[PDB]
């Protein structure tokens, strides 16, 4: 029973292989009481309950582990509290973003092999695992998580490393931007405890405008675009034109000051770096995944933007599975349960003789 | 302020 | 002769443009007995009988009834000049609610009917006074503290940080420590005395651990201050404890970073190619910054965070209290600035929304 | 029955004797993936041969196992034959004799290794190797005239009179349809199109077979192309972006008649055809002139029948007559001639018997064979 | 005098004929401020072009008008040329002839607008366009030798056996310094450094020019770098941070000889020079082997002369001597050839007169200029 | 370029 | 990150 | 070929 753990920059999904849904999901936040039998560090859902006191801090930033002391805590919590299984008899599978520092995946292998004593291990790209869930074999995978947005084109299972594009703008950066334009209306959120309140607003009310220029003028006059949200303290706030500005930073990163292009242009550039003969199949098999692409109507906008750049003869098909929030984990369940995959596990003996560097030679 | 702080 | 008016969170400055010093400075306090209302120097003299109330809190006007009183008092009691002939160059802190600045344009264009108007960021005007063009601005005034990095005149909006630690918060913190020595204060008139103790006895220590141990070992740092009734009080470690709350906000209970870290985080939000220029042209302004030795401590703390090869030069002119107004006088007297004035005709065509599009 | 397997530079044809058209016609390429594999369970093959390679050519390095009519890589050609004899044509070669076609002037080791592989790896009962140009006559049903065989491989002009092929008049001009593909992609850079890859070369091959045509007069059509913009025919690429080509439609075919465009010093098609006749005797010269036969995929350009007749006429005496015979089945002329040859009863005694090859060694391909 | 201009993908060299060094050398970039101007005291020009934009590159969106030797945007090239003549050379082109250079195998529309702009916007009395690599032999003072030009965006080899230039072997690869710079930041993320903006693009280019080098044997050098030897160096960023690069020093320049790292099927730089020599005549190769001449900024890596010699020696026959010539001033070799060409008395009749352009439009540039 | 590369 | 961004 | 061309 191979575990499948996807330790993303946002919430981490953990569960057994061969199933259809994650066993346990919880935010990847570790917090400690502010200022001065409460335990020192609250992790997982426990930090969310007492978020008004603890100093919430994300151990993973932009898909890179910044504090290796914190990542040992979350993994210790997942294996011994949520799944309640001993890691000393089951293999463990991990997911990591592409174009990551080599020191990132080297330390992950060191920790579990030495501390958790996992007999086997494999590290796979998050975008590649997303293509398993849909059952497809080709088509680019636009994966946009909390901190990492990458597009990895795949044709017939032969990935194209030179066409992989990574953009740091992602869901978490939108949370900061929405907090910035909320002070424009009159509501101020500063502490990291209040950030989770903003993230709740973005999940429920925030959406993507099909024609962005026409929306400002229409929303200026009538209040048909105004929705009212209830704060946990009992206050009721009303947000109007800010509903569509927050996700438009995905398509126009100039609002945040970044020089990089939007997700629609990043996807277009990724396909262009590929050869002409495979552009036939990449246009008609575009796949979305991750929580940042869960906005109501983002699929419709992406199809229109790409069609303008792409030739009118070509067909742009944006595949939007309804479970794209857990697409990364679901695809990894199939990989661990496949009989062919059983020959690619990094056994203990191979790591013992080759050191931590073995993870570079036996994983993509 | 309105939601958050005092002002 | 534009009437530059800086309606700050207390001690509002006003005077004719083209000069070098404010014509009149008076507290931005409106108090009523517990005439009908008193504003300015008459309020402070009679502060014992009145209940002092600040119309402006954290750079946001919380009550427009009182704001009209001080503004009427400025043009008709201090400057003694009608505003029907000259424009007004207002100042407003960055990252403010749009309802705050929209009313400011509307109120004068309807009540006072000034020929023109303009609203300028308080951090930008500070750089004008020094004559520089690059380098972040630390406009740690009363109520709010904001850093607006500028490089070659192109202000970067994504790096504009706003912090709520300022002199008013320090006055409340100086309230709590003083009570530990028996010097308690209750009424708002008493609080004005505590601001006095902060203005003449508070100083930023170069380091806690050496000074805190020294303060608890001898009495060389004792200072004797007489409160306006006549009795004298002696304060000890409170001299260097309240000012340092700017750098360690954990004392106040607020989670935000300190003054040094806010500057440090603001620079990294800028591009790498311009960080070198900003590090060597840091500018300070505001009444809170007027603490003795704040530049020396900020020089050390930023140097520890910044790379060793980097050079830190914290520029701070001696007259940094009126830096915003002095920069505002230069802008109003510029020949090129006469085109950016908001005309009376432009207000009525677009209503109060002209402030957003033109400023 | 026999297996008429006409291997070639561009495509190889396989089938049975007595038929009208080859059963299997697929490109003769052997591509190997360059990008690493990331998906398990898909079971990608080590190499792709034939039509499978063309479909997935976007992630392959297509290498032609035959270039200029010479087998450069003998390991990949064994794979092409294995694919031909087992998957497309789908008959075990150990029970049926196999016939091959081969260019007239070629290294003697090429025919040497061809016999060695078939008689041992595939264990064919018999064999026979014939000249590709000669077989074109059987499809035409005539025992006289010259055959201007020209395809992706090297052009041949073999004159045959009364079935007695003349060896001294055989000319082998290395200019081919593959060289035109390189030239066309070189002159297509003037409009801003840069097809420089093994995969994009296939795209250029498709354009040449569709829009390219031979102009009756190069100078007049050059002025017409410059003066009038009606000579432009848009073509769509696999990625959906359309391209427009003007005078390049007839600029690339003209490289055949004036090889100076590619830098080659050799003569053109008409001069090579003319020189082939001049090497023959005077008495037979009358018959070979009025019975010229075209063949190969290169001679499929629209108007090449009219253009070649005019060029060869001016060089020839005026009183004499020129008859360029251009059958519409000239693409499979080499194969169709093989189908007639294998079914003939007088020829079934000309195969290399399996016992004969072993005793005389691989050198049997020179005496017992052609 | 003649205003010899060497417009290119990277820095553009501009000066006067008869000199030994360019008068003004500035990057050919055009940038505009993305942010909004707030301070009104000083001027905020719409766009900064040249060395002015490099100093203030932090707040500019630098974009190159030239990509792979082709002018992508003709609005920005007008700005650069106007900045060259009226702000760097401080002369009016209305009285002095202008000489320009264009990479070979370029679109015909690229040099069509080049002649159009000067003859109507700047109104120069004369003009001439010459191949960049052809002038490289003029600086070296030789009439023989294959030119291995490697600029910022293109890498083309044109063999010149004698006064006549062989046109069927003028190869052209788009792998050059700009692609290497894009590759350097792709492998720099393997250590933890993220350069993802055009402002940070310039910082990467400085690292390439100062620390990168070519190893004689890539496989053996890889083992030494994996052992954390003295190969690790320290570079100081404009911020003041210190970054260390180990095996990345020789991995980036190794992409030239093994383009498979970049996903391009085109053969390596050592192979593309070998191919160009082969396409030449048999007796010609005896002189092209012994007179190979490097040029361009991309061939300024320490050890590129020795590494290329070893690779060619393996491919070439042992008897032939490969004498790779690397002049110490090969960065400005193209410009120096232009200065020598302009001063020659024979060249005075090759100019394009103003009246010549007036009668036939911009089509003249395809007739007189080669 | 137009068909091929970016230029 | 180290040189560039924050991470 | 061996001497001449590439084949
Ligand atoms: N229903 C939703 N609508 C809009 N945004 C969402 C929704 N659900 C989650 N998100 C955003 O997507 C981000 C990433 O969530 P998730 O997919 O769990 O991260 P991961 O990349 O680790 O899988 C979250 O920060 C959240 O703000
Ligand atoms: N010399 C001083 N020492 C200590 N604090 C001071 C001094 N001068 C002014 N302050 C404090 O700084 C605060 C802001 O002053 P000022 O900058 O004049 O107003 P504003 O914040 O409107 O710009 C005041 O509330 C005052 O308490
Ligand atoms: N319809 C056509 N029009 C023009 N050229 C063609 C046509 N068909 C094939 N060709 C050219 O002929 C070549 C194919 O030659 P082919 O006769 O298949 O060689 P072989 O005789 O070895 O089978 C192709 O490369 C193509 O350039
Ligand atoms: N000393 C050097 N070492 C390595 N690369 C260099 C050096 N000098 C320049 N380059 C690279 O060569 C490229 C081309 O510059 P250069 O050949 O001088 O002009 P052009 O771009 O006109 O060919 C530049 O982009 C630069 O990155
Ligand atoms: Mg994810
Ligand atoms: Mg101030
Ligand atoms: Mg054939
Ligand atoms: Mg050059």
């Amino acid at each position: 029973a191979a575990l499948v753990v996807d330790n993303g920059s946002g919430m981490c999904k953990a569960g057994f292989a061969g199933d259809d849904a994650p066993r346990a999901v919880f935010p990847s936040i570790v917090g400690r009481p502010r200022h001065q039998g409460q335990k020192d560090s609250y992790v997982g859902d426990e930090a969310q309950s007492k978020r008004g006191i603890l100093t919430l801090k994300y151990p993973i930033e932009h898909g890179i582990v910044t504090n290796w002391d914190d990542m040992e805590k979350i993994w210790h919590h997942t294996f011994y509290n949520e799944l309640r299984v001993a890691p000393e008899e089951h293999p463990v599978l991990l997911t990591e973003a592409p174009l990551n520092p080599k020191a990132n995946r080297e330390k992950m292998t060191q920790i579990m092999f030495e501390t958790f004593n996992t007999p086997a291990m494999y590290v796979a790209i998050q975008a590649v695992l997303s293509l398993y869930a849909s059952g497809r074999t080709t088509g680019i995978v636009m994966d946009s998580g909390d901190g990492v947005t990458h597009t990895v084109p795949i044709y017939e299972g032969y990935a194209l490393p030179h066409a992989i594009l990574r953009l740091d703008l992602a869901g978490r950066d939108l949370t900061d931007y929405l907090m910035k334009i909320l002070t424009e209306r009159g509501y101020s959120f500063t502490t990291t405890a209040e950030r989770e309140i903003v993230r709740d607003i973005k999940e429920k009310l925030c959406y993507v405008a099909l024609d962005f220029e026409q929306e400002m003028a229409t929303a200026a006059s009538s209040s048909s675009l105004e929705k009212s949200y209830e704060l946990p303290d009992g206050q009721v706030i009303t947000i109007g034109n800010e509903r569509f500005r927050c996700p438009e930073a995905l398509f126009q990163p100039s609002f945040l000051g970044m020089e990089s292009a939007g997700i629609h242009e990043t996807t277009f550039n990724s396909i262009m770096k590929c050869d002409v003969d495979i552009r036939k199949d990449l246009y008609a098999n575009t796949v979305l995944s991750g929580g940042t692409t869960m906005y109501p109507g983002i699929a419709d906008r992406m199809q229109k933007e790409i069609t303008a750049l792409a030739p009118s003869t070509m067909k742009i098909k944006i595949i939007a599975p309804p479970e794209r929030k857990y697409s990364v984990w679901i695809g990894g369940s199939i990989l661990a349960s496949l009989s062919t995959f059983q020959q690619m596990w990094i056994s203990k003996q191979e790591y013992d003789e080759s050191g931590p560097s073995i993870v570079h030679r036996k994983c993509f | 302020w309105x939601a958050x702080c005092p002002a």
